[PDB]
């Protein structure tokens, strides 16, 4: 299971992060947990995989972060159209399911 | 007679994540003060059985060393760990002697032992065997009593999907050609399984490998000589007169 | 790359419902399957994935939906279907197609999901 | 995970140089078995003033070894130049059952030096360096003697008066002259006698050190070290490996002026090791000051039969290898280093297959 | 061996009386006889005083016997009424 | 087993007691003399309970 914060703010050009926190099965052991952000009747999309780095079509604002068991985004000079519900993803290989957070409101 | 010294220390097996079955974990006792009652109270015990020592014997006799390894182990597949067994785990991942004195351990982790923490998930490598300098012949490759699986050195610390295949080539040293193997994994339950291997070795060394046990002043060489006596020292035991 | 995706709708507790989706833009035979669902009010859910025909195209599923659905693909058409064999109210939520695919090596994996479908709605 | 100290901290390796014409010499020093050279005392029991037999770890009687020795390096006047070694850093051998060394073989003979056609010089004891693991292969410009994974080594320190023993994984410099640089010829280590052998002050990390100049240590499993008594007195050491891990074995600590030795340490190693090879030694002294140093003779253990003759002070002084011969086998028959004269049976001899026909 | 052919063509294998195998058939149609592989017994001569001895090798035609034979290895041999002795 | 491996004679070691006497010495040649043989086994009847 992951945690996250219900919710996630700040001012337009501020520096906010999103939490995501687990055990060292989780976060400590493996850097294999993923982020996804959903705009409003929209499907998610990927914004940072593998706890390192982001696709393509992601802008510089958003970077991974860990320390100890603990999994977070990081984005940097948000915009308000950043406004959306982010979510913390966890997968391994076989014989393991998908476990996803609750999401956090940014 | 028996020296004084401390007690067996088998907080590392309980301070950290569970090895691997082909990549276990080898705690080695020798001077040493054992309580495996102690040890195994710390468990849910689900299986105990030994071959050419009793479970008594096992927890109370005197060893000139005695080695504990461990891993963790899916519960369900304890039918591959008999001598006799099919090979699927036992011939590639751990194997144990059947020449010296042995006991196995099968065991669950309660929730209270919390110093022990719990792995992602199961692994353990069915497939391992080499392959010949034309490219086209193989033979198998399996692990003996006291050794690792021979392609361990290939298989990373975990399988991350079944069928996943390794490879590597092989310096001339070893006649060349290519090791390769393939593992699988095992779902993980609601508590952490495991298991515990048991070896015994007597006579190549003072047996100073021994329960704690007490003492009183009659029980000493002096004052008794010259009469039929029972002793055992350091391990050896029998009846003279000193 | 585009998951095009339909077959939601409206069933009665106790039924059954089957979605599908093609995909485009990619190799089929070349690629992981997978759907997820959401309902309003609620975050991500795994429901299943399907592995590579030449893997065998085996499935997995999330405990949710253990038993109840079943994932299955198609290399001819480039499809990919989900099917509800028992449904319950619970499972009134917006399903989409998507796709998953690692990263690193086979020493040390990563695994994630890139494309997402429009979603289909299931109630 | 053990500290072992800093990495260095040069930017180049020392540049050794291989002349092997200089080494190809010999003198034959065979185990003789009717002196106990090279027995291994019976770990788990001892006896006295009998004769009886046992199966272990022993040499083959006859077995002429393989001879190693280390030298001097090059110089000119009171500077050092660069090093001067064998080929022994593609050396790369199977330990099998495990082996012997014989060390100060000729010490306190008369030599000469091995870089100088015609320097003599007084032969003193030198301790032999030894690198073991599971699985060798070639380095980034194909030259042979790279262990992989983690490395037992065995590195005799402070002008021998310890020894330091670890078990590491190498991590090969980039450096000019070094294993993963440019220019890359071999590996050794050296000293520098001149300031490292003081004797009010020796270089206790000299040979350390200067390994690290080629290799950093990585995810130490131990490292320990045990004193030397320094003096000229002929020692066999030795080195096994079992379930329990690996043993060494050394006369020195129980019966140094008889030869018999006993287990003394053991290494939490269940690595099995399947090499090893001799790791190269250097001295660099100065040109006016060379000296001799003793051959080291390496034997193999294999799995046999001997008789072997317990003294009143509990010490084996003779032995029968009971499958060298005929009459060897015929005192090891009758148990005894005293058999009536006749004719006796003994093993047939037996001819080995062939290759096979199927 | 190169030698005759008996028994019953059909059956590869040609056992003794003793039941071990003595012959077969080869693939190729042609019949070999088949022997174990034969040892050579020796004895010891052994004086005690002298504290010397010598190597009897049984009773060999001393063709078979080269010199270096002092040991298992894991003056010549010369014929004599006995067998070989070196 | 004759010389081209065929069977050309056979003893049946349960016919008789001369029968039994050439296979107890393996062979259709044997000496003159009185030898023991297999003695008769009595057989039962209807069993009593
Ligand atoms: C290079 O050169 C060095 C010397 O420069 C040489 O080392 C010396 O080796 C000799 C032996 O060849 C050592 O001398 C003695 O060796 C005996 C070993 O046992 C043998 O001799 C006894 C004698 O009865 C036999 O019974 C036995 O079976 C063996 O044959 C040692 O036991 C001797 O020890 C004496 O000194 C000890 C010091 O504490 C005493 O504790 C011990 O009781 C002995 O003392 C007795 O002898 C003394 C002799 O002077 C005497 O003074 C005492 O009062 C007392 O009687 C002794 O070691 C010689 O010591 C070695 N040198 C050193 C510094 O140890 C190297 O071997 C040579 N290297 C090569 C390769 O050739
Ligand atoms: C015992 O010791 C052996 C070596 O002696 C260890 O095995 C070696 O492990 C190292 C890595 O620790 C291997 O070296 C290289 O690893 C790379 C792993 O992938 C990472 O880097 C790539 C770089 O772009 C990233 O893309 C990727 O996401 C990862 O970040 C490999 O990619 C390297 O492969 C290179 O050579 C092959 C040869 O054909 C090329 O095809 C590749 O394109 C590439 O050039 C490389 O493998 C090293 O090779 C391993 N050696 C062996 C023999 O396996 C053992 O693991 C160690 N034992 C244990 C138990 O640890
Ligand atoms: C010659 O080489 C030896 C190699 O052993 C080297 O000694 C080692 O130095 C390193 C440091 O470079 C020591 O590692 C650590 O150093 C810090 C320094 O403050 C210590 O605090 C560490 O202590 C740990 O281990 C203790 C063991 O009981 C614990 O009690 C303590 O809480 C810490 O866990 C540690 O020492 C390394 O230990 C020593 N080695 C030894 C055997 O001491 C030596 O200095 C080199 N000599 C020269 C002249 O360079
Ligand atoms: C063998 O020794 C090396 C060197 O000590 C080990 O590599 C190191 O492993 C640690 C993890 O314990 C890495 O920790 C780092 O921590 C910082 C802190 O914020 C973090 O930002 C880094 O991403 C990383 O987690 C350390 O970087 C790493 N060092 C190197 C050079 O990679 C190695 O794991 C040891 N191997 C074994 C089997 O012990
Ligand atoms: C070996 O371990 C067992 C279990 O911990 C010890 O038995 C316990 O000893 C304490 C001592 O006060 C008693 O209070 C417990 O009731 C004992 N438990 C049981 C189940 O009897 C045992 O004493 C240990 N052996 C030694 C020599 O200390
Ligand atoms: C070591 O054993 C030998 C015999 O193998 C002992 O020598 C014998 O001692 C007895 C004592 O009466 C004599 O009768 C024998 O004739 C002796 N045999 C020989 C060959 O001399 C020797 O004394 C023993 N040594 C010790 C210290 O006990
Ligand atoms: C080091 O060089 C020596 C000398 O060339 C090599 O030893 C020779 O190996 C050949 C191989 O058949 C033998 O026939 C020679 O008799 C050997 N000579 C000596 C003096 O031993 C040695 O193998 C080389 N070592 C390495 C690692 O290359
Ligand atoms: C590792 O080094 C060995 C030699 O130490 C290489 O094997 C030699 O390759 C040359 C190439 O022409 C052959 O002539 C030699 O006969 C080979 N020696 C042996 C013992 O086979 C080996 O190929 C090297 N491996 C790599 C990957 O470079
Ligand atoms: C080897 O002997 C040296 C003797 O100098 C030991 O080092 C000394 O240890 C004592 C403590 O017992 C310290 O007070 C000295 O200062 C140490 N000497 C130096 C130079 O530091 C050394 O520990 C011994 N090593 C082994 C393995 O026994
Ligand atoms: C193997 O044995 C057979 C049988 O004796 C040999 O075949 C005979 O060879 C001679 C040579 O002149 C012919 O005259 C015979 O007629 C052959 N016999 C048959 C049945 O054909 C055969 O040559 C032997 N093979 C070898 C290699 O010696
Ligand atoms: C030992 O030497 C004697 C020397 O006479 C050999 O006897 C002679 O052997 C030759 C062999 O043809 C005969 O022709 C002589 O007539 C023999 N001489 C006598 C006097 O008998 C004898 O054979 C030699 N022994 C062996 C085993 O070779
Ligand atoms: C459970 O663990 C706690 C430590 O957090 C310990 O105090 C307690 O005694 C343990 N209970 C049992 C039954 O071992
Ligand atoms: C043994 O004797 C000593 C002598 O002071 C005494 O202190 C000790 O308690 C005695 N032990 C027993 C068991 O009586």
């Amino acid at each position: 299971a992951l945690t996250q914060p219900a919710s996630v703010s700040g001012s337009p050009g501020q520096s906010i992060t999103i939490s995501c926190t687990g055990t060292s099965s989780d976060v400590g052991t493996y850097d294999l947990v993923s982020w996804y952000q959903q705009h409003p009747g929209k499907s998610p999309k990927l914004m940072i995989y593998a706890d390192i780095k982001r696709p393509s079509g992601v802008s510089h604002r958003f970077s991974g972060s860990k320390s100890g068991n603990t999994a977070s985004l990081t984005i940097s000079g948000l915009q308000s159209a950043d406004e959306a519900d982010y979510y913390c993803c966890l997968y391994a290989g076989s014989s393991t399911s998908v476990i996803f957070g609750g999401g956090t409101k940014v | 007679e028996q020296a004084e010294g401390v007690e067996c220390d088998f907080s590392p097996l309980l301070s950290g994540t569970p090895p691997q079955v082909y990549n276990f974990k080898r705690l080695v006792f020798t001077n040493c003060n054992y309580n495996l009652t102690k040890l195994l109270s710390l468990f849910s015990v689900n299986d105990f059985t030994c071959s050419q020592i009793s479970p008594a014997a096992i927890a109370s006799n005197c060893y000139s060393s005695l080695i504990l390894d461990y891993f963790s182990y899916p519960l369900s597949m304890k039918s591959d760990l008999s001598v006799s067994s099919a090979g699927p785990i036992s011939q590639f991942n751990y194997k144990q002697s059947f020449s010296n004195p042995t006991c196995l351990i099968l065991a669950t982790v309660p929730h209270n032992l919390t110093t022990i923490t719990k792995p992602l998930k199961y692994s353990y490598i069915n497939k391992c065997s080499r392959l010949l300098s034309d490219d086209r012949t193989e033979v198998p490759q399996l692990v003996n009593a006291n050794q690792y699986s021979p392609c361990v050195s290939i298989v990373p610390s975990t399988v991350w999907e079944d069928g996943d295949y390794y490879r590597k080539q092989l310096s001339p040293l070893e006649g060349g050609g290519w090791l390769v193997a393939s593992g699988s994994t095992v779902a993980m339950t609601e508590q952490l399984q495991m298991g515990f291997g048991i070896t015994v070795q007597y006579g190549t060394d003072t047996n100073s490998v021994c329960p704690k046990l007490e003492f009183a002043n009659d029980t000493k060489i002096a004052s008794q000589l010259g009469n039929c006596v029972e002793y055992s020292l350091y391990g050896v035991s029998g009846r003279g007169v000193f | 790359v585009q998951l095009l995706e339909s077959g939601g709708g409206l069933v009665k507790p106790g039924g059954s419902l089957r979605l599908s989706c093609e995909a485009s833009g990619l190799t089929f035979s070349n690629v992981w399957m997978s759907w997820v669902r959401q309902a309003p009010g609620k975050g991500l859910e795994w429901v299943g994935r399907i592995k590579r025909k030449s893997e065998g195209a085996t499935t997995d599923y999330g405990a949710p939906v253990k038993g109840r659905f079943t994932l299955s693909r198609d290399d001819s058409k480039n499809t990919v279907y989900l099917q509800m064999n028992s449904l319950k109210i619970d499972d009134t939520a917006v399903y989409y197609c998507s796709t998953l695919t690692r990263g690193g090596d086979v020493w040390s994996s990563s695994y994630y999901f890139d494309y997402w479908g429009q979603g289909a709605l299931v109630t | 995970t053990v500290d072992v100290g800093p990495d260095s901290v040069k930017s180049a390796c020392i540049e050794v140089d291989i002349q092997q014409t200089f080494f190809d010499k010999t003198w034959p020093r065979p185990i003789d078995v009717s002196k106990a050279d090279g027995i291994i005392y019976p770990q788990g029991r001892t006896y006295s003033n009998i004769t009886i037999t046992y199966q272990g770890l022993f040499p083959y009687q006859g077995d002429h070894g393989d001879m190693y020795v280390y030298s001097a390096g090059h110089a000119t006047g009171t500077t050092p130049q660069k090093l001067f070694v064998a080929n022994y850093s593609q050396d790369v051998k199977q330990f099998a059952n495990g082996f012997v060394v014989r060390i100060g073989a000729a010490a306190n003979s008369t030599g000469t030096v091995i870089i100088s056609p015609s320097t003599s010089a007084t032969i003193r004891k030198i301790y032999p360096a030894f690198m073991l693991g599971s699985s060798v292969g070639n380095f980034s410009d194909g030259k042979m003697g790279r262990f992989f994974n983690h490395t037992l080594v065995l590195l005799p320190d402070g002008c021998g008066t310890l020894l330091r023993a670890f078990y590491c994984i190498l991590e090969p410099r980039s450096g000019n002259h070094c294993p993963a640089g440019n220019s890359y010829t071999s590996f050794a280590t050296y000293h520098t006698p001149a300031t490292d052998c003081s004797d009010g002050n020796y270089n206790r990390n000299a040979s350390l050190n200067s390994f690290k100049e080629y290799f950093n240590l990585r995810n130490c499993t131990f490292m320990y070290t045990y004193n030397i008594t320094e003096d000229e007195i002929l020692e066999w050491f030795g080195i096994t490996q079992t379930a329990q891990g690996v043993h060494l074995f050394s006369s020195r600590y129980v019966d140094l002026y008889g030869g018999n030795m006993f287990q003394f340490a053991t290494l939490p190693v269940y690595d099995t090791i399947k090499y090893y090879s001799i790791i190269p030694h250097s001295i660099r002294s100065i040109q006016s000051d060379r000296k001799a140093w003793a051959a080291f003779y390496v034997y193999k253990l294999q799995p046999l039969t001997f008789l072997l003759d317990f003294s009143v002070d509990g010490y084996i002084r003779r032995a029968i290898d009971c499958g060298f011969n005929d009459l060897s086998q015929l005192h090891c028959s009758y148990e005894s280093f005293d058999v009536e004269s006749g004719v006796y049976s003994v093993s047939s001899f037996e001819a080995k297959p062939s290759g096979s026909v199927v | 061996q190169n030698c005759t052919a008996v028994g019953v063509r059909q059956q590869r294998f040609v056992y003794d009386a003793y039941q071990n195998l003595v012959g077969y058939y080869s693939d190729d149609g042609n019949y070999y006889c088949l022997r174990a592989c034969v040892s050579v017994p020796v004895s010891v001569i052994y004086d005690k005083e002298t504290k010397t001895h010598a190597t009897l090798f049984g009773s060999v035609a001393c063709e078979h016997i080269s010199s270096t034979m002092s040991q298992y290895s894991r003056y010549g041999p010369l014929q004599t009424p006995v067998g070989c002795v070196l």
